[PDB]
RNA sequence: AAGCUUCAACGCGUAAGUUUGGGUAGCGAACCGGAUUAGAGACCCGGGUAGUCCAAACCGUCAACACAUUAUAGUAAUCUAUAACGCCUGGUGAUACG
């Protein structure tokens, strides 16, 4: 009985979800690496940042009036953009490998965003005073298809839960 | 004087009435303890919890 | 002859090419870099965006298409999603297979040993390349040994 | 995360129901996969200041401590457990580290 | 970091050998002992990371009299870091 | 508002070369023997920290009579606390840890400690 | 090297002010009352409404100052080489248009 109490202590059930998400964060570092314990290759970086922006975007439809680490949310999004746009130039097979495993589009840069020879399907958006989350939400929805899927899923969920 | 265990987190009356609490329901400030100032601030926090507590 | 990056291929039998040409200004003794855009004929549409191409003057084909594509030097590698999933399969197969064959020797020890001996085999190889190129000599300079 | 609760209790009731009140809080933390480490009271201490602006209960109040390991989901039921009962006045719930360095 | 031992006076102090320097502490005759501060005086970066300047060598002579006494540091691909 | 600079031999030199007048008489002194003017700046505050501080802090915490030797400052013979700390340190670099060295230093230098406490009790009976 | 800067764009933004909802310990514009003085509209004594309080939005300007741009390289700079910047060009005249 007392060993059962010890294993229910040492479980991840009891922890605060800061520590729970940190333990599954080194689970993800065990997943995405090229290697036994590589923690600084750029695939590790973008895996951490993509997962991080997913639990923070859940937290940030939950809390809207937060303002201090929303700067940090921008810092993750911009440094992730820097990391993909570097890694495409640097090691392309790792680039394609990661944004297939995570399932992300291409975000590289009177210009074209490196489309093919033929079949030049395109996606460009240019305008012809906002608050924060009313603009930071649809960008982060826009580049990432998993977040768009979560958006349409929770939209259908609320529309059939109110009905 | 700076024995950490039983003084660092502990809100009970004895240590604070000995060396941390002014007599008129008030506290002993930084100059009257001669203790490391961050540790003093955290135990001053503990004492000032204990002035919100049912004790003191 | 220009060697400059493509930027547009949305365009029939014609690619828009940008070249970094540097103009002098006399006032400040500073070379200012501008980039001009040219329209150039290609024939095979093998130019994906990001390719480094060689354009040359030929007979004009239009009002503003004036060069012709000679050769694409460095190919721009492109995102194929199914091939990317194939690299996912091969890459985690390689990682799991290496960890299973390895897994006391914690796997870092075995891989770092393999990287040490791989670097040693490399250093022996380029050292013997230097040995066949030069002979027994101090690595002072190759400019000294060019005599 | 183990949670101390140096909470107050009504001063001189017959103990037939304050023990039942702790049975209720023990039932509340009994749920959600966690349990009390030690239930250490301090008997009774007369207080330092009066409380209950409505009904004027007074000092001489009773003291209890729970020391329970709980996942964070159980706190909102514990908030109801400490909020609905008018036999208790104040409750202080503190996190404690995994070295089990409790009060 | 790379610690330059600056030449304070009008002699190098080879018997000092201020850290690294010329091997062997023997000049022939000992010299004056001047108290001058540090002889690289008012060094001017005349190339400049925005504007590189080629000075075709007669222009280099005619701008050498524009500035006070001292030696240009120059680059050339066949010769490296030159005067 | 000018600036302090080189001194006296660059200041004599550009006069003395031309045959202005004869020198101040110590020119042979000024030339044959190397100087240094205080070329005054801060290359870095060299606060080179003593290794004997933790050993002397512990020994002065444990035996405070080691604050009370008479000691000749101007002869470089070491005092008793220094042989304490040097004995502990030479047992440290011998390979043992700190506390076993402190115990061996307690055994191997206590004799002068009871000699000193006898001397201090004699001075105590002298003063009172 | 994925670094530096930010033209452009875009957010943060003390406090006032406005729209919406109410009601409100203390704080303190109006409105009436009295005072140094000849008139007194102010300082000061005297009650005290919006607003200060809350929740949502708009505004975004200022001795918002290290008046010390940002960053790197040197031992917390106003010792100063550079990288991208932003701003000034005698004073009075910046308000009016768009």
């Amino acid at each position: 009985s007392k060993p059962d109490l010890v294993e229910k202590l040492l479980s991840s059930d009891v922890l605060g979800k800061g520590e729970r998400r940190r333990y599954e964060r080194q689970a993800l570092i065990r997943e995405f690496q090229r290697h036994p314990a590589d923690t600084g290759s750029p695939q590790v970086m973008v895996a951490v940042w993509t997962h991080r922006v997913r639990e923070l975007v859940k937290h940030f439809d939950a809390n809207r009036k937060e303002l201090r680490p929303m700067r940090e949310l921008e810092i993750m999004m911009n440094q992730r953009r820097r990391m993909l746009t570097w890694l495409r130039r640097a090691d392309f097979e790792s680039y394609a490998y990661v944004i297939s495993k995570l399932g992300l589009q291409d975000i590289y840069t009177x210009x074209x965003x490196x489309x093919x020879x033929x079949x030049x399907x395109x996606x460009x958006x240019x305008x012809x005073k906002t608050n924060l989350w009313q603009r930071l939400r649809p960008q982060l929805l826009a580049e990432d298809p998993v977040l768009a899927a979560q958006a349409v899923a929770t939209a259908a969920a609320e529309k059939q839960r109110q009905t | 004087v700076a024995e950490v265990l039983e003084k660092a987190d502990y809100k009970n009356v004895a240590f604070l009435t000995r060396w941390f609490l002014s007599p008129a329901g008030r506290l002993l400030p930084r100059r009257q303890t001669r203790l490391p100032v961050a540790v003093h601030k955290h135990v001053s926090r503990q004492v000032r919890l204990a002035r919100h507590m049912g004790l003191i | 002859e220009f060697i400059g990056r493509v930027v547009s291929n949305r365009m029939q039998k014609t690619v828009v090419v940008a070249v970094s040409y540097v103009v002098w200004v006399p006032k400040y003794k500073v070379y200012q870099k501008r980039v001009a855009r040219h329209k150039a004929r290609d024939e095979s549409q093998a130019s994906v965006i990001g390719d480094i191409v060689r354009i040359r003057k030929s007979r004009k084909f239009s009002r503003e298409v004036s060069y012709s594509v000679v050769d694409t030097l460095r190919k721009a590698h492109v995102y194929d999603p199914a091939a990317a999933a194939a690299l996912v399969a091969t890459r985690d197969a390689a990682r799991a297979a290496a960890a299973a064959s390895t897994g006391r020797s914690d796997p870092w020890v075995a891989e770092a040993a393999r990287r040490l001996d791989a670097s040693a085999a490399r250093l022996a190889a380029l050292r013997e390349l230097y040995e066949k190129e030069v002979g027994p000599g101090v690595p002072l300079s190759g400019a000294v040994l060019a005599v | 995360p183990l949670y101390e609760l140096l909470m107050l209790a009504k001063p001189s009731l017959p103990r037939a129901e304050m023990v039942a009140l702790i049975k209720g809080l023990g039932d509340l933390v009994y749920r959600n996969g966690g349990f009390v480490t030690s239930l250490k009271s301090f008997g009774d201490q007369h207080l330092a200041y009066d409380l209950r602006r409505p009904f004027e209960k007074y000092d001489r109040a009773h003291i209890w401590q729970m020391d329970f390991v709980s996942s964070v989901d159980a706190i909102k039921p514990l908030d109801h457990g400490l909020h609905v009962n008018n036999t208790v006045l104040r409750w202080v719930l503190v996190k404690r580290p995994m070295s089990d360095k409790s009060a | 970091l790379i610690r330059l031992h600056l030449r304070t006076d009008l002699f190098s102090r080879l018997p000092g050998a201020p850290g690294s320097g010329a091997g062997g502490p023997q000049p022939a005759s000992a010299q004056l002992a001047p108290a001058v501060g540090l002889l690289p005086l008012s060094v001017k970066n005349i190339s400049k990371a925005s504007q590189p300047v080629l000075m075709y060598p007669r222009q280099l002579e005619e701008a050498a009299a524009r500035l006070p006494a001292g030696v240009f540091m120059c680059y050339h691909p066949q010769l490296g870091l030159i005067t | 508002r000018p600036t302090r600079r080189a001194n006296l031999v660059a200041k004599l030199m550009r006069d003395l070369e031309s045959g202005h007048f004869a020198a101040p008489k110590a020119l042979d002194v000024l030339t044959q023997y190397r100087t240094e003017q205080l070329s005054y700046s801060l290359t870095g505050i060299p606060r080179v920290t003593l290794p004997e501080k933790p050993l002397i802090r512990a020994f002065l915490q444990k035996y405070p009579e080691a604050r009370a030797e008479p000691v000749a400052l101007d002869s470089f013979t070491p005092p008793l606390a220094r042989q304490f700390a040097q004995r502990q340190l030479q047992l440290m670099q011998a390979g043992a840890a700190r506390e076993q060295a402190f115990t061996q230093a307690e055994q191997e230098l206590a004799g002068r400690l009871q000699a000193l406490r006898s001397r201090l009790l004699g001075s105590a009976a002298t003063a009172l």
